[PDB]
RNA sequence: AAAGUUACA
RNA sequence: GGCGUAAAGCGCACGCAGGCGGUUUGUUAAGUCAGAUGUGAAAUCCCCGGGCUCAACCUGGGAACUGCAUCUGAUACUGGCAAGCUUGAGUCUCGUAGAGGGGGGUAGAAUUCCAGGUGUAGCGGUGAAAUGCGUAGAGAUCUGGAGGAAUACCGGUGGCGAAGGCGGCCCCCUGGACGAAGACUGACGCUCAGGUGCGAAAGCGUGGGGAGCAAACAGGAUUAGAUACCCUGGUAGUCCACGCCGUAAACGAUGUCGACUUGGAGGUUGUGCCCUUGAGGCGUGGCUUCCGGAGCUAACGCGUUAAGUCGACCGCCUGGGG
């Protein structure tokens, strides 16, 4: 209900014209996001998020820009859910029959860090295996515990995470994305018009969303 | 210059639905009011209004049942370059009767189904499918 | 180019009111004044083809107004072409 | 600077 | 069904016949529409039946004969007529920016030539050379003069013009765009076969003029040859007056005129408002450039200046070659 007032955004002087209903202009060559038309749909997204969290749908959080790179970890690993904080691999959803192999290798390497590849072999091979494990971990991170495809996708930038959105639309996964004035509503299933390149705002979005999910676990 | 104001009317509707506009507006006319009356009662477009004293201005509230537009295809038939008049025998059917044809009879502007029941013919103004 | 003083004289003459500029009598008479005036210019500058194009626009658009006024009321057209002196 | 050509299944 | 690139938008415009035409009221019923009557030969076709044992075939009734004429009535649309209304189109007032056009002058730079003064043995040219020019004294340099042609910088996907096209400065004749606010006319409009006009360069004719370039031509090279590219020259032409020609990859390969349909960045040229404060800002118009959304499409791409959605006319295409 327009509480924080730190999510006005505008991303730029210019815009994407499909964002017209949610904005008005400002003196700084700036597109003020209509929060009065953001809070109603935000609750709607929270309402459906509460509904799918009751069904235990393995909600996935996606954020790669440095603002939300670490916060997505804080919100996903907070309660019960998964995340993608580094680069979204092209096709980690549509081509999940292949990405599941990399998770299997990551688990095997994670096991090998406890019984195998730590001292049973040379440093010239133990180092590169360990280097590969952390390379695999940062990319295939929170989704390592996901058993398959998710049921709902949460996105911080529609424009930045366009590939992930297109993959979810290709599948049957609702996309709960927050959109700036430069983003594209065409493709997401629950728009949340607001600022996205700011810590003060994304933490508010994630904190509200995670709290809704934790209620949904009941 | 403008030589078919009705074909202009259908273009505003067609482009307004393609542009997802909440309303289209054009200079008003007796014929436009008569046709827009047909389109409103038939369901294709919502309420329409005529404002003005010396320059009447006709506004149509476009209708969208879903993300799609209610008016799928709207076409001009009897144009000034080619007038199409139909007997009561051969009044056209648009989309197997799912759509309508707006026809001008001697008893006002009606649909193909209305003119058929009235047993009249006339000018085929447009197909609204 | 039909100096402002010259235009006022013709507007006041053929116009049915002191400020009636726009009636087809005035429009035709203004065109006639310039068509006649431009005639001397082109007796010297034969190869001024660009100015002659503008002259032909006035010649044709006067015929449009003359042909229009005759249709509306042939009587007022007859007193116009006689007083101006044209249509031969 | 000079530098042409070379039949198909 | 097509016409940017596959065949296909006249080079551009004005414009008669023709085609089409804003809005309101009335009126007439011509188109149009609803019945009715007369007729639309029979046979054929079709539908329901009947007879040859079935079939073909034959045959009873219909229905058709999509047409035309006449009578009655309906007036929504189109047409005629009458009266209007301003939106389209146009007239006037004021101003603005322009290589728009025609004519007449003139300024400076440079090339060439001519006459002179210094003055020396090379200059010029090429990939290299040579022809060529030069001890009759060139080239270089200075002075004077004559002639013609073109206007560096500005200068800019800048501007103007229907197109072709238009570039120093000044004058006098002239055309067209645009804008602000006002009046005025009241459909005066759009397109246009035939017709008429304009229409790069080259070319042609008659007079001039001729600096520089330069087809042809000549000489030198290069080459296997070299009727070429390169070099040295050089005539028509290029320049002017007046006629003719009437064609260009005359091209954004995109006819003209209207309407409607997300955006971004600029250029150019008007303008009306505040805090005229000071650089500025907010808006509104006209042309113009680039990128791009939907949509379009064979794809390239086009994309508010459409190749999108549509209307009104016109032109043109129908396999390649011949
Ligand atoms: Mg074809
Ligand atoms: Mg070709
Ligand atoms: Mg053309
Ligand atoms: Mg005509
Ligand atoms: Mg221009
Ligand atoms: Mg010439
Ligand atoms: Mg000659
Ligand atoms: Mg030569
Ligand atoms: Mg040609
Ligand atoms: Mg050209
Ligand atoms: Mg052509
Ligand atoms: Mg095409």
């Amino acid at each position: 209900m327009l509480k924080a007032g730190v999510h006005f955004g505008h991303q730029t002087r210019y815009w994407n014209p499909k964002m017209k209903p949610f904005i008005f202009g400002a003196r700084n060559k700036v597109h003020i996001i209509n929060l009065e038309k953001t809070v109603p749909m935000f609750n709607e997204a929270l309402a459906e998020l509460n509904k799918i969290a009751s069904r235990k749908g393995k909600i996935l959080f996606v954020g790669t820009k440095r603002a939300a790179s670490e916060a997505v970890k804080d919100a996903a690993l907070s309660c019960d859910q998964f995340f993608v904080n580094h680069r979204w691999l092209g096709g980690m959803l549509t081509n999940w029959k292949t990405v599941r192999q990399s998770i299997k290798r990551l688990k095997d390497l994670e096991t090998q860090s406890q019984d195998g590849t730590f001292d049973k072999l040379t440093k010239k091979e133990a180092l590169m295996r360990t280097r590969e494990l952390e390379k695999l971990e940062n990319s295939l991170g929170g989704i390592k515990d996901m058993g398959g495809l998710p049921d709902a996708l949460f996105v911080i930038d529609a424009d930045h995470e366009h590939i992930a959105i297109k993959e979810a639309n290709n599948l049957g996964i609702p996309v709960f994305a927050i959109v700036d004035t430069n983003s594209d509503p065409d493709g997401v299933d629950f728009v949340i018009p607001g600022n996205d390149d700011a810590i003060r705002a994304v933490t508010l979005y994630l904190g509200a969303v995670a709290a809704t999910v934790r209620e949904g676990r009941s | 210059s403008m030589q078919d104001p009705i074909a202009d009317m259908l273009t505003r509707i067609r482009n307004g639905q393609a542009a997802n506009k909440a309303a289209v507006t054009m200079p008003s006319s007796k014929l436009k009011v008569a046709i827009a009356n047909v389109l409103k009662e038939e369901g294709f477009i919502e309420d329409f209004k005529v404002e003005g004293d010396t320059k009447p201005e006709l506004e149509l509230t476009l209708k969208y049942f879903q993300g799609k537009a209610v008016v799928e295809s709207i076409q001009r038939v009897s144009r000034p370059g080619l007038r199409i008049y139909k007997r009561k025998d051969e009044l056209p059917k648009v989309m197997a009767g799912l759509g309508i044809a707006v026809v001008s009879t001697s008893k006002g502007v009606m649909t193909d189904r209305a003119a058929r029941q009235a047993g009249l013919g006339g000018e085929i103004i447009c197909y609204v499918a | 180019s039909l100096s402002t003083e010259a235009t006022a004289k013709i507007v006041s003459e053929f116009g049915r009111d002191a400020n009636d500029t726009g009636s087809t009598e005035v429009q035709v008479a203004l065109l006639t004044a310039q068509i006649n005036h431009l005639q001397g210019h082109f007796a010297e500058h034969k190869k001024d083809h660009h100015s002659r194009r503008g002259l032909l626009r006035m010649v044709s658009q006067r015929r449009k107004l003359l042909d229009y006024l005759k249709r509306k009321d042939v009587a007022r057209y007859t007193q116009l072409i006689e007083r101006l002196g044209l249509r031969r």
